DNA sequence: ATCAATATCCACCTGCAGATTCTACCAAAAGTGTATTTGGAAACTGCTCCATCAAAAGGCATGTTCAGCTGAATTCAGCTGAACATGCCTTTTGATGGAGCAGTTTCCAAATACACTTTTGGTAGAATCTGCAGGTGGATATTGAT
DNA sequence: ATCAATATCCACCTGCAGATTCTACCAAAAGTGTATTTGGAAACTGCTCCATCAAAAGGCATGTTCAGCTGAATTCAGCTGAACATGCCTTTTGATGGAGCAGTTTCCAAATACACTTTTGGTAGAATCTGCAGGTGGATATTGAT
């Protein structure tokens, strides 16, 4: 069994534009799309971890690698929404 | 081979590229360009499939050889 | 006997082929480009025909970029023809020499 | 009831959690760790599609292809520079003429 | 005479003289003071150590020569001798730093 | 305590003309000092930009000179020599 | 103390190898431990991500070599080749 | 209770196999390390620094030194064909340019 | 641009087939519970090195004047590259065989991991050694003539 | 058109900041013993890639005509380089207060480990829907002639 984040780039494709639709080809560049930032995100965090003489990764290191990874104001978003789904995910 | 990317070929990618006219000497540079680049690309290809102990090259070779070379490419694999 | 000046056909060519995405180099030649230097490593390697592909895409967004680059090279040079020293100017640029 | 429900995401974030564990990162894994990062992944989808859905209902279809892709990327500035180094294949270019080409 | 070199002269003198050594051109309290002016603007009441700094300032010399480099190339391109904004920007533009 | 303000300028036209001169620049038009000027401020922000977040993280007060080597890798600008 | 290492002294060493009679300012020495810690990282994470594509759970000698085919240009990887697999079987005779 | 040996001085290298090993296994490469990993690697550092530091060598040398400075380390990346391509993208610091005029500038 | 004639571009349809979804099953993965261990935050502090201030000198920035020569603009033609007709042929499309190559599946010797103990190689700091910076001022080369 | 003026080259010399050597302590390799992991040898498939081959669709090669672009030539205003005086402000050397970097210690919130238990995403046929073929012909744009 191959994976991928296909369900996954559908599910928010049905909530940012309903009634459209993606074709086999453009999913697969959602899917180079999301394992390239994946790896550029987690890579960072590790080499962020290493500099500092510790051994985990945390949202912390996540975060900081957002900040030096994306220009602007997509970082500014992107740091909002893992605060968020962090803050939600720790209530429960 | 090499020759087979056809004077209307090279056109057809200056034209996209935005080019209007076009000299006679662009052709044999174009197919100079065009070779070091492949190459380049097929030579590190080869190599991940040489160290998969595979004979055919697979796509994600491909793409992984482009990405050692600085240019990502999305639709096949990552 | 109708003609169009030069430059207008080369102008309608540029409106079509930036509007489509279509690859521009045949398959088979450039298939059997590969293969040739393929075969300058290891002969007899077998391909997945995705394989040649992603090659394909990779050739083609690189020359068309490059092409882009060479534009605005003849272009500074106050000229509208792509000539090879513009080609040579842009790799040199771009760090490829 | 899975951690992506519990998060408020669509972005699987026990796979993360997964792929985290066995990429050679870290020899630790915190648990904010990947909801965040699954958060920052599902976003950066959103706004990818977000733009690819309106160029394509500008070209007026209704099946997003890489093409829509491309131009999403490429009219945005900081897509843009984000995948400054990315080649979507079957993607094309903009269209984009150099003034002093046209006529007159 | 009164003496006078020819215009020219004494510029190809100085690409000579420069081109052969590799001391820091831009004066050091100057720089300094460039270095912590943007810094603070980030986050008000860094230090550095003075390492730091002369990182930051080897690392930009290395650029605006190697840029500069790059913008003589443009000139020449366009039949000059002379390099002119649009030289900088034909450059940067082919880099990619602002495409 | 004191404040900085305008410290591009001290990046003065005979400097300029020294860098152009090891990049082997004969002649300069004079619109060229303020350019250089914007396209340094730029590079320079952007690592110090970068410098700064790696300072931040370590929960320091002090940019050392590994955190803009770091920057500077981060960027595709590696730096030799600023290790120790 | 605050006890730093460094690659200073094997530099050194080969350094006396190649010019018995030459120095080396600690500038020089500081370009020389940054670059083999610039190699060392891109050989290291090259073999890294050939183990992890692969699906194998060991860094080997292979990695090693085939991560110095992609990243050396030529005959620097040539003679990389031969002093890494001398090195190897020297020291697997015992 | 057996002689040491250095892995080292087994692999007939300068370079530390030892520290080449402990590096790997903490730098978060893989999960384990192959025992002819760390010798391969610290063989392969240590004849890159021999072919640079011969060509700085050389360099002082020819300027009169007896003491390599990175100007000399320079020289020698930046007129050798494969180390310049394999430094492509580093800086020395006090490197300094290599002389070059481009033809169109000298006096006509 | 005015205008008629000519050529290509393109919004507009309509079906059908090729993709994109329903139906449905199931291992591998994700979650949940419990038992543990432990990396790193907090607190506390020595002591490196950072920030700041000053003097004194003299390097180098600044500001000016002026004309050499460069960029800009213009004119013109030689000749190169665009457009086109024509007629040939390469590539597309697609089908057929079948070999051999990936690609899983266990079994297990051979390799690597890891704690404890012993044995140096490697670092810090002190002590010694010594290029060469940086000051000489002739020796030679280049420049730009009046 | 040798000659004056200027700059660079190159060799000299010696103290001292910097480099090399040495020395002793100790962190971390190395040896040793044992537990755990793994990746190849043998084996069994079954997609999947190459080697054929052919008909006709398009797309390319070639040769001619000429529009118009590139490059040479020429002119001239005015910018930018070269050379000067002045004096600011950088560099250098230095002394000093103290921030905070870093080195250590305790000890839990947060991590890993392991056993089960549900759930899900992948998968793949079958059943139901956008998008390309490709008709156009009808605008839209271009062109030579006024």
């Amino acid at each position: 069994r191959k994976e991928s984040y296909s369900i996954y780039v559908y599910k928010v494709l049905k909530q940012v534009h309903p009634d459209t639709g993606i074709s086999s080809k453009a999913m697969g560049i959602m899917n180079s799309f999301v394992n390239d930032i994946f790896e550029r995100i987690a890579s960072e965090a590790s080499r962020l971890a290493h500099y500092n003489k510790r051994s985990t990764i945390t949202s912390r290191e996540v975060q900081t690698a957002v900040r030096l990874l994306l220009p602007g104001e997509l970082a500014k978003h992107a740091v909002s929404e893992g605060t968020k789904a962090v803050t939600k995910y720790t209530s429960s | 081979n090499i020759q087979g990317i056809t004077k209307p070929a090279i056109r057809r990618l200056a034209r996209r590229g935005g080019v209007k006219r076009i000299s006679g000497l662009i052709y044999e540079e174009t197919r100079g360009v065009l070779k070091v680049f492949l190459e380049n690309v097929i030579r590190d290809a080869v190599t991940y499939t040489e160290h998969a102990k595979r004979k055919t090259v697979t796509a994600m070779d491909v793409v992984y050889a482009l990405k050692r070379q600085g240019r990502t490419l999305y639709g096949f694999g990552g | 006997p109708h003609r169009y000046r030069p430059g207008t056909v080369a102008l309608r060519e540029i409106r079509r082929y930036q509007k489509s995405t279509e690859l521009l180099i045949r398959k088979l030649p450039f298939q059997r480009l590969v293969r040739e230097i393929a075969q300058d490593f290891k002969t007899d390697l077998r391909f997945q025909s995705s394989a040649v592909m992603a090659l394909q895409e990779a050739c083609e967004a690189y020359l068309v970029g490059l092409f882009e680059d060479t534009n605005l090279c003849a272009i500074h040079a106050k000229r509208v023809t792509i000539m090879p020293k513009d080609i040579q100017l842009a790799r040199r640029i771009r760090g490829e020499r | 009831k899975t951690r992506s429900s519990r998060a408020g995401l669509q972005f699987p974030v026990g796979r993360v959690h997964r792929l985290l564990r066995k990429g050679n990162y870290s020899e630790r894994v915190g648990a904010g760790a990947p909801v965040y990062l699954a958060a920052v992944l599902e976003y950066l989808t959103a706004e990818i599609l977000e733009l690819a859905g309106n160029a394509a209902r500008d070209n007026k279809k209704t099946r997003i292809i890489p093409r829509h892709l491309q131009l999403a990327i490429r009219n945005d500035e900081e897509l843009n520079k984000l995948l400054g180094r990315v080649t979507i294949a079957q993607g094309g270019v903009l269209p984009n003429i150099q003034a002093v080409l046209l006529p007159k």
